[PDB]
RNA sequence: UCGGAGAGAGGCUCGGUGAAAUAGACAUGUCUGUGAAGAUGCGGACUACCUGCACCUGGACAGAAAGACCCUAUGAAGCU
RNA sequence: CGGUAGGGGAGCGUUCCGUGUUAGGGAGAAACGCGUGCGUGAGCCGCGUUGGACGAAGCGGAAGCGAGAAUGUCGGCUUG
RNA sequence: GGCCAGUGAGACGAUGGGGGAUAAGCUUCAUCGUCGAGAGGGAAACAGCCCGGAUCACCAGCUAAGGCCCCUAAAUGACC
RNA sequence: AGGGUGAAAAGAACCCCCAUCGGGGAGUGAAAUAGAACAUGAAACCGUAAGCUCUCAAGCAGUGGGAGGGGGACCAGACC
């Protein structure tokens, strides 16, 4: 359970890269919702 | 069983590369004839 | 696993679940557009229409499962005086699940419910 | 704007054209261009070959017929020409080799008891896999394998010879489908085959 | 310095972390002031809100300070950096304590006007080279 | 504090390409040594050398700056068509060179360490070397082996 | 008498810039950056004893396979037995590197050894 | 035997806050052999595109903690 | 003219002191960072759109004088 | 002799033996070789086995031990 | 345990973002990249931009050779 050893610069930047790009993904869905909330006939957002 | 397994340095003195030729120990480097000296490696010229 | 089994359970126990249906379809007949979540949402969406259709054929055994289901006593009376002049001829489909912006803290997905 | 990547890209082409200059052939070639003789000291240094030196392009491709032939000598005299070893511009650690075609297999001959007892044995990663693999049931059932792994362990296995392991093009039937460089018969060295 | 191009805007040490800050100012890099106006209206993140408040102290810094429009206006390079990390001893079972820390951003914003002159032609003039200082001031591919 | 403007002096390009393509492109000769070729053995190693080239070299025994030099120790012997194969040294022949100024090389760290048995040596060596100019190859027109 | 000093910082400054492209730690992180300075000189002494013996072996092997290309059984030993006996002294496998560069001169070379 | 289903709190995902023991640097395969006699690091072969997520803990002689057992100290102390 | 435990000889560096209110220095000292330079090396010398007031060399002396290790120790910041 | 240190746990290999079971990479001695304190080459890897004693440079040559099909330098060398 | 903005608070009038904190102009100053967390600011650590390069690959991450590519160049063969 406990860590042996530590990871690098390298694994680490590929993990929170990892991360952070899993940030990216989450987004062009609310520029989509974003892109939808504006001027035109949609049954939602009261 | 009683009968020893060869161990290291043991091991050495047992399966080192030995030459159990007795044409191939009487081997010698090959003798060409002597040449001349050669010349000078360079000269002054002024 | 999950084949078939089409309750739908929420976040809370059994009786917890059953007390959050109840109060939330009764104020949701209270006012008549409110803001849920979306599982709750559709878990106000089949009771609900239970309970438009249940007062529909306003008989006394109909009204007093209705008051039975419901909290407050003076409006499953203001209920059967306004779903057969209102909700006649619609034959299913009594609301609407309107979405919304996520809720600040949760990122909760949110809607917004209808009389429609 | 598609011309920017264009022509911008035709300018840099230019330039490579005006700029760089091509990598001549070692065919009737003497010393040097007097280009040449202005620009590096590549004659007491090591010759190491440029890219144009190696291009798969212009390799050499060799077709043996394997019928009658005994299995580990040509596979050595295939090694030695998939290296490159037969080549004055040898450096191990470019791919100066040749490309070479084996037909015919499915007749490759061996010396005493190897059909028999000569066992090309496999194994996965778990315990109780290890496949009990004779000479005769590849011969039987995938001959192209023999050659191929007989090949294999003449070549440095590393990230090199496993490039030009790619060069080995071995074929069971009597015909290869090849007609890339029209390929000539491979020379033999080896008087006991 | 790019000769009067960019508007370079700082923020405090806020109080949040600089990692959750760091994806949500990695999505709006590239992007126009439009589509970030648009996007941190509606991203589920705490830490878009200082972000879409820098940005919109940015670019009314942008509209004020200089006089640009807020539609030719890209996000240049926004980046975001390490603060103070307070320290708080809390305690935890077993008679052991453990530093918490209160992480806090560095958040520094670049903009970008479109401010061109758009020449008609590529063809080089190897000519007056005090006109090609002025004639040229964001361009690719510099040779000699 | 704006956009700078458009400059409007009416410029005119000239698209006569009879100056720009005169001026990008270079024209270099290089210089025509001559058709020779040989292999010297300095010191105990052996230079390919042609007429013009910054050798390097060995000697700093003894050797003043800009000195010319004959380096007869020559075998293989090369022209355009034929060369002449040196048992041991083609005779009568002459590498005129001039010997330039001497120079020190780069360094080359030697530091020995064995192990945890705790010996360490940083030594460093500037080897004296001298660069060699290459003047003219001649005296080499005997027993010719061409093929 | 306090005697603070910046001398450890020089010393472990200049062994920080030899210390270039390690891939990681070996290139940021002082207490290895010290043992790749030493592994990098022990390096450097076995590959140059070792690039003597390995250029040795390069051209050995390099005009074994210009000499093999003749095809009849002429091999690298018979090369040098009719290159000491026609008393040809030293050439010092630099017709390894004229046999690439000049390969017309090294069929002189051989067709004056076969004469 | 011989398990099976269901309800909660966790676990999984999202949004917030956010540690810890550990850590020479880690570009951190399997078999087999060798070696301070139990090797990802040495040798030969075979096998493996890179990198995550969720579980399991066989190894890293895993973490702890200068072995309570054994012995040594011209040690300490209690007791007889 | 390999070298552990170890012995001897010769040197570099640091801060202070004598020369010294030294030469030099807001026309940029110390610092910090840099080298296509020199040394057997400890190091010197030179260059800096950073910094802003001190301080060399030579000939000498004195040390809280040189760091990679002490489950060292004190601050900072990682890993998980 | 003067001044002044370490070391006093050794290990394997050949021979001469004792203890053992003429068992142990076992234990104790006597002469010697190596390692310790020894790099390089051969031994696949591998302290003690063979050659061999590393001041340094060379993109120099000849050899010892050992090798000359390929991986991997040199003979798919010759004759019994 | 926590010292040092300037020489002098001359400590930022006024405009914009705006609930503040903060930020940008302007103004003071020789210096505002000396802005109150304020003097030189190094390493670990976290980043962003530019050049080359990694997704059939076994490696104490080097070193010797160096394919291909990039940069300034002047002893254009050199250097990184």
């Amino acid at each position: 359970a406990v860590p042996k050893k530590r990871t690098s610069i390298y694994k680490k930047r590929i993990r929170k890269n990892i991360w952070k790009k899993k940030g990216y993904w989450a987004a062009l869905k609310a520029f989509s919702l974003a892109k939808s909330l504006s001027t035109g006939n949609s049954k939602s957002f009261f | 069983s009683s009968r020893p397994q060869k161990k290291g340095t043991a091991h050495h003195m047992k399966t080192r590369p030995k030459k159990t030729a007795r044409w191939d120990i009487k081997r010698g480097p090959a003798v060409y004839p002597p040449l001349p000296p050669l010349p000078a490696e360079w000269t002054i010229v002024s | 696993m999950k084949h078939g089994r089409k309750i739908h359970r929420l976040s809370r126990p059994a009786d917890q679940r059953r007390a959050l249906l109840r109060g939330l379809t009764t104020q949701l007949l209270k006012h008549g557009r409110i803001k849920t979540t979306r599982a709750k949402a559709s878990a106000m969406r089949k009771y609900v229409d239970k309970m438009i259709t249940l007062a529909k054929e306003g008989s006394l055994h109909k009204r007093r499962q209705a008051l039975g289901f419901i909290y407050e006593k003076q409006i499953v009376h203001a209920l059967f005086a306004e779903v057969p002049e209102r909700y006649g001829d619609r034959n299913g489909g009594y609301t609407r699940i309107i979405r919304t912006l996520p809720r600040r803290g949760d990122n909760a997905p949110m809607a917004y419910i209808e009389l429609v | 704007s598609t011309k920017c990547t264009e022509e911008w890209r035709q300018l840099k082409e230019a330039v490579k054209k005006e700029f760089a200059i091509p990598h001549v052939p070692l065919d009737q070639r003497w010393m040097f261009t007097l280009e040449e003789a202005t620009g590096p000291d590549i004659w007491n240094t090591t010759w190491y070959p440029k890219s144009a030196d190696h291009v798969p392009t212009d390799k050499k491709w060799y077709v043996v017929d394997a019928t009658d032939l005994i299995l580990g000598r040509m596979a050595s005299t295939i090694a030695i020409h998939i290296r490159g070893k037969n080549l004055a511009s040898y450096t191990p650690s470019v791919d100066m080799g040749a490309f070479v075609i084996v037909v015919n297999a499915d007749k490759v001959a061996v010396s005493g008891k190897k059909r028999t007892q000569k066992l090309y044995r496999r194994h996965s990663g778990r315990p109780g896999g290890l496949k009990e693999e004779t000479f005769d049931q590849l011969q039987k059932r995938i001959p192209e394998r023999i050659i191929e792994h007989a090949v294999r362990g003449m070549l440095p296995k590393g990230r090199l010879g496993r490039y030009l392991f790619n060069h080995l093009k071995v074929y069971k039937g009597a015909e290869h489908p090849h007609q890339a460089q029209q390929p000539i018969d491979l020379p033999l060295r080896d008087k006991r085959i | 310095p790019g000769k009067c191009d960019e508007i370079t805007t700082r923020g405090y040490s806020i109080s949040m972390s600089v990692d959750k800050a760091r994806r949500v100012i990695d999505q709006i890099r590239g992007r126009s002031y439009a589509e970030t106006l648009m996007i941190l209206e509606l991203m589920p993140y705490r830490a878009c809100y200082p972000i879409f408040k820098l940005i919109y102290s940015a670019a009314a810094n942008a509209s004020h300070n200089k006089q640009f429009n807020k539609a030719n206006l890209i996000i240049s390079k926004a980046e975001v950096n390490k603060g103070i990390t307070l320290k708080k001893v809390k305690p935890r079972a077993r008679g052991r304590s453990y530093m918490i820390k209160r992480p806090t951003c560095h958040i520094t914003i670049v903009l970008r006007d479109i401010t061109h002159f758009d020449s008609y032609d590529k063809f080089l003039e190897s000519l007056t080279p005090k006109k090609l200082i002025a004639l040229l001031g964001l361009m690719s591919t510099g040779r000699r | 504090v704006l956009p700078d403007d458009f400059q409007a002096p009416e410029p005119g390009t000239p698209e006569y390409n009879d100056i720009i393509n005169q001026f990008l492109p270079k024209k270099g000769p290089p210089p025509p040594r001559e058709e020779i070729f040989a292999v010297v053995v300095i010191g105990s190693r052996q230079y390919i050398v042609i007429p013009g080239r910054w050798i390097y070299t060995q000697r700093l025994k003894g050797a003043t700056v800009n000195d010319k030099i004959v380096l007869n120790k020559v075998l293989l012997v090369g022209t355009k068509a034929s060369t002449y194969i040196g048992t041991p040294i083609v005779t009568n022949a002459a590498v005129h060179a001039v010997v330039e100024e001497q120079l020190l090389d780069d360094k080359v760290i030697v530091f020995k360490y064995k192990k945890k048995k705790n010996y360490r040596r940083n030594i460093g060596h500037r080897q004296p070397i001298t660069r060699i100019k290459i003047t003219g190859i001649t005296g080499y027109e005997d027993y010719p082996a061409s093929t | 008498r306090v005697k603070r000093g910046y001398i450890a910082r020089r010393r472990r400054k200049k062994i920080r810039f030899f210390a270039s492209s390690f891939r990681g730690a070996h290139s940021r992180l002082t207490r290895t950056i010290a043992q790749q300075k030493i592994r990098a000189l022990v390096s450097a002494h076995r590959d140059r004893d070792r690039q003597k013996r390995d250029f040795r072996r390069l051209w050995i092997t390099r005009i074994n396979a210009a000499i093999r290309e003749r095809g009849v059984y002429y091999n690298y030993s018979k090369f040098i037995h009719d290159l000491y006996k026609r008393q040809l002294l030293l050439n010092r496998k630099i017709l390894a590197q004229i046999a690439i560069l000049n390969p017309n001169c090294i069929y002189m070379i051989y067709n004056e050894i076969i004469k």
